């Protein structure tokens, strides 16, 4: 589980500049859950998202992530086995590659963190695979690639540290419409299957509607709402005042409720609606 | 009255070889008198200008002892005879004062790309010599619009190795260096994705040949300033 | 008005790589607006470097507007085509938003008193004129591609070429732009060719092109190609909501209409089914 | 085409430099007193990537900011000595970007693997980049015309700053240009 207990981070503190990104941040996620954090952009959501990593320590607060737990006292080298508990793909994450071949980048993670060549070069292989692609490609170089499969090895080279909480920033962000779909159900697969805790940083309420257990509302900095997707999305203008919106299963919903049809919560992606109209549909 | 262009820099390469030349003191009692009354017209707060000068004043006194710790020393254990030293100490740190001080004046009076369109406009000559030097311009202007998107790809490729598990700074000389691939080679391979996007780019638009440069691109009083003022002083 | 004839392209080998043609041809008439749309590997990218003088084709031959494609016609061609390209930066030319609009001209001879005013203009035209002063690093994704455009209309071509230019954008930014487009298309009869995955850009043209493996595939009105249902995900785009509906209601047990149905008309059949 | 690609390429070589210097992470590295650079492997790069002719542009642009640095805003303290006369700060690194560019193009016709030639190509040019410096410096030690000692401490805080720089290119400075010139090559 991650529990923030009143995170709050300023930049360049004890400066004049020195500016708060973060304030007063108090949220829970359980073992095997999915949290997406939404919001504007430069919310502070990817402040946020960088505290979990351990890239930035909270400047006056605590955050708990299982065995760990980091204070502003917390020194940066009793943290280290943290970047590997927490798995982070970052935006775009194809320019992380470096590597000759492209399983000596992939057992890059592992290495950093004791594994001898020999077994993470093995789970190098094993994690190719997983990811998408073929055995073919664990020799070529990630240069040789394609954008798209450029980011697969990107990501596979993080899930070969083998962690417990898996953030990706913004997995699907200039993939075609197939690509953005392998991925986000590679993703939900690994949460659905082996259990693993993800945090997903988003614009596309769709994607959140449909997989996430937990949203958190970042605007401007402040955590203005947490809860279930129901919860958070159940209330509109509030949305859109934090220059947010319903997913479209809803405004369509909305569409049918002016017509005078009535639905026992409301539908937030289209299976769950068509789960209304179907039994409405029997009832007929 | 940072209003001033191009000659701003022929101005500073020229006040820079005035310092050398003045070796009165009732000469460049001139000097301090043009330095400050330049300073003390663009701003009077006169605090940043020496906090924001203190960083480097560690190094200028670094290197003056350096001079003056030689001569005494011998480099030979021979202690302190070191005039020398301190004449020729206290002209280096006097020198190198009077410059970083109008150099950090003119920093902080001038958009950067405000230089790069006055450098490559003082070579306005230049040409007749073979020298490209409006293609130049052009790697330049180019140059200083990347200079933050590089920076800014560069800490992010960086945070994104520190999650996989690289340890920047820790360490030496070896394991230091041996950290700086992961980030050296994405950089600049990126950058070359980066030019190679960005070259095709410009052939769509309507430029074939760097030749043919359109649009963009008081001042004499200063100069003025700098010769009535200038020639006033190489008499002592 | 452009045409493309019988277009190969290969890296000389095969029909992987950079994506390859084969045998392609059509042809756009005036101020429509086109979409191409196709999966990964369809040519669909190169098709776009293809219509610019920037792909070097050995078979086929392409002619827009009158002139045709050749090596010593390519400035002449180019002319009349404004490209906008899938990456925001890396086409933004010089430190300052208005100093790139008029990169297209500054480097096409056009001299500072004509340059000034019809650069405030252009910039103004797409609403970013408080932007003039600006560093590029400073702006969005979303704004440095309406700069793009401000640089096109600042020329002002016929033919707009949108190379999945809304492919990296958030989608409040992508929607700005595509709607300045349209809001484009209405005043001066601009031409608009989009190669794209958005189901919001691929419906707002008049007619569709579907590439498959290199080879033009498919061609219809809009609303024909989203009777493709989920294949459509497959296929290079994304799903229209009422076919989201549509599909899960066939898991369901429902038999819905197959010809694409618009939310307005999706919602009046249900309440109509549902009494 | 090629020509304009070029010219870009120059360019973002010439912004990573403005780079390294900006942010001293990636300029140098400490020693402590001393200090080894990395914008000196970025040119080794652009010497032996592109090839001589870009070797020569990066390395002098390179040159010609330590110079203005040695003034304005000075590297190390070691440079408001030697770095202020354009000829000592600029030789070198204007030379080993030809070095670079060469020895790679030289090396390969001699049919080396791409591998072999680029670190030759490194070492050399890192080497013909100290032996100047030395070698500038021991000249404008003994006359004025305008500190034998002084000129000597200065040979002897190069000597090794710079020994450093020819093992870290060699191995390091080849890795980041061998998937270069391969984009390059195909180009």
């Amino acid at each position: 589980a991650i529990a923030f207990e009143h995170v709050t981070y300023t930049y360049q503190a004890g400066t004049p500049m020195a500016h708060t990104a973060l304030t007063d941040v108090s949220l829970t996620v359980p073992d095997r859950g999915y949290l997406a954090i939404i919001g504007h952009t430069g919310s502070g959501k990817s402040t946020l998202i960088q505290q979990l990593n351990a890239l930035l320590k909270p400047t006056s607060g605590t955050i708990k992530i299982d065995e760990f737990t980091i204070t502003p006292e917390t020194t940066n080298a009793a943290l280290k086995p943290l970047r590997q508990h927490v798995g982070m793909v970052f935006q775009f994450p194809e320019n992380q590659l470096f590597e000759e071949t492209v399983r000596q980048d992939i057992a890059f993670g592992p290495k950093n963190f004791g594994m001898a060549d020999a077994d993470a070069l093995a789970l190098a292989d094993e994690m190719l695979t997983t990811v998408g692609l073929d055995q073919s490609y664990a020799e070529r170089s990630p240069f040789e690639l394609s954008g798209g499969q450029m980011r697969r090895v990107a990501i596979a080279g993080v899930l070969a540290m083998q962690p417990k909480v898996l953030v990706l920033d913004e997995p699907t962000a200039g993939l075609d419409p197939q690509g953005r779909q392998e991925m986000m159900r590679l993703f939900a697969r690994l949460h659905q299957e082996q259990g693993l805790t993800i945090v997903l940083v988003t614009h596309q309420m769709e994607d959140v509607a449909q997989y996430a257990e937990q949203v958190a509302v970042m605007h401007e900095g402040r955590l203005m709402k947490f809860g279930t997707p129901a919860d958070v999305f159940s209330n509109r203008e509030w949305l859109q005042d934090h220059q947010l919106d319903v997913p479209q299963a809803a405004q369509f919903a909305r569409r049918l409720r002016d017509r005078g049809l009535t639905f026992p919560k409301q539908p937030l992606t289209a299976d769950q609606l068509a789960d209304y109209l179907a039994q409405q549909w029997a009832q007929r | 009255h940072r209003l001033d262009p191009r000659a701003k820099l022929m101005l500073s390469f020229c006040y820079i070889i005035v310092v050398f030349l003045a070796n009165n003191i009732w000469s460049y009692a001139i000097l301090i008198a043009f330095t400050v009354g330049a300073i003390l017209s663009s701003k009077i707060s006169l605090g940043f200008f020496l906090k924001g000068i203190r960083p480097l004043l560690w190094l200028i006194v670094f290197t003056v002892v350096l001079q003056l710790l030689f001569s005494p020393a011998g480099g030979h254990t021979y202690f302190h005879w070191t005039q020398d030293g301190l004449i020729n100490a206290g002209y280096i740190f006097v020198r190198f004062l009077l410059i970083i001080m109008m150099s950090t004046l003119l920093t902080l009076s001038t958009q950067p790309l405000d230089i790069a369109t006055g450098l490559a406009s003082l070579m306005k000559p230049l040409r007749w010599v073979k020298v490209p030097v409006d293609t130049l311009a052009m790697m330049l202007s180019i140059a200083l619009r990347f200079v933050p998107t590089l920076m800014d790809e560069a800490t992010k490729i960086m945070n994104a190795q520190r999650a996989r598990g690289v340890d920047f700074g820790e360490g030496g000389l070896f394991k230091q260096a041996k950290s700086l691939i992961p980030l050296m080679v994405p950089l600049f391979m990126s950058a070359f994705n980066r030019a190679e996007d960005l070259s095709t780019a410009m052939e769509a638009r309507g430029y074939q040949d760097s030749e043919h440069r359109s649009q963009y691109r008081r001042d004499t009083v200063t100069w003025l300033l700098f010769l009535l003022g200038f020639v006033a002083i190489l008499i002592f | 008005e452009n045409i493309i004839s019988v277009d190969h392209l290969t890296y000389q080998y095969d029909e992987n790589q950079a994506p390859a043609l084969t045998d392609v041809s059509f042809t756009v008439h005036a101020g429509e607006w086109l979409a191409i749309v196709g999966h990964n590997g369809s040519g669909k990218s190169t098709l776009a470097k293809s219509l610019d003088g920037l792909l070097p084709f050995t078979q086929g031959s392409v002619t827009v507007g009158g002139i045709t494609l050749t090596p010593e016609t390519v400035w002449q061609v180019r002319e009349q085509i404004g490209m906008i390209f899938q990456n925001p930066d890396n086409q933004f030319v010089g430190a300052t938003v208005e100093d790139d609009v008029a990169f297209g001209l500054e480097n096409r001879q056009i001299s500072r008193d004509e340059m000034v005013p019809r650069v405030q203009a252009a910039l103004a035209q797409v609403g970013m004129t408080s932007f003039a002063q600006r560093e590029p690093s400073s702006l969005s994704g979303g704004q440095k591609q309406r700069v793009a455009l401000a640089g096109i209309v600042a020329i002002a071509p016929k033919i707009l070429i949108l190379d999945e230019a809304t492919s990296m954008l958030d989608p409040q930014g992508r929607i700005e732009m595509l709607a300045i487009v349209r809001q484009l298309r209405q005043q001066q009869n601009l031409t608009v060719i989009s190669i794209t995955h958005d189901i919001d850009e691929a419906a707002s043209a008049d007619r569709v092109l579907v590439i498959d493996d290199g080879r033009l595939v498919d061609e219809a009105v809009p609303s024909q190609i989203f009777e493709r249902g989920t294949q459509l995900v497959e296929m290079g785009l994304d799903l229209p909501f009422t076919e989201k509906l549509k599909a899960a209601l066939r898991q369901r047990g429902i038999t819905p209409p197959t010809t694409y149905q618009t939310a307005a008309e999706m919602e009046e059949w249900l309440w109509q089914s549902l009494s | 085409r090629h020509k304009t690609f070029r010219l870009v390429v120059d360019a973002l070589l010439m912004a990573i430099v403005l780079l390294q210097n900006l942010v001293p992470f990636l300029g140098y590295i400490p020693f402590g007193p001393f200090s080894m650079t990395l914008i000196g492997l970025t040119v080794i790069v652009a010497g032996s990537a592109l090839g001589p002719r870009d070797g020569l542009l990066i390395g002098g642009f390179w040159g010609l900011i330590t110079f203005v640095r040695a003034f304005t805003w000075p590297s190390s303290p070691v440079a408001p000595l030697i770095f202020t006369n354009p000829l000592i700060s600029i030789l070198p690194r204007l030379l080993m970007g030809l070095v670079a560019g060469s020895l790679y193009l030289w090396g390969r016709h001699r049919q080396w693997s791409m591998r072999q030639a680029m670190q030759v190509a490194a070492g050399c040019a890192a080497l013909t980049n100290t032996v100047l410096v030395l070698g500038l410096v021991f000249l404008f030690y003994q006359t004025p015309a305008v500190l034998g000692y002084v000129l000597m401490i200065s040979l002897f805080t190069n000597g090794i700053p710079e020994l450093i720089l020819d093992v870290l290119v060699a191995p390091l400075i080849a890795m980041p240009l061998r998937r270069q010139w391969e984009r390059l090559k195909p180009q």
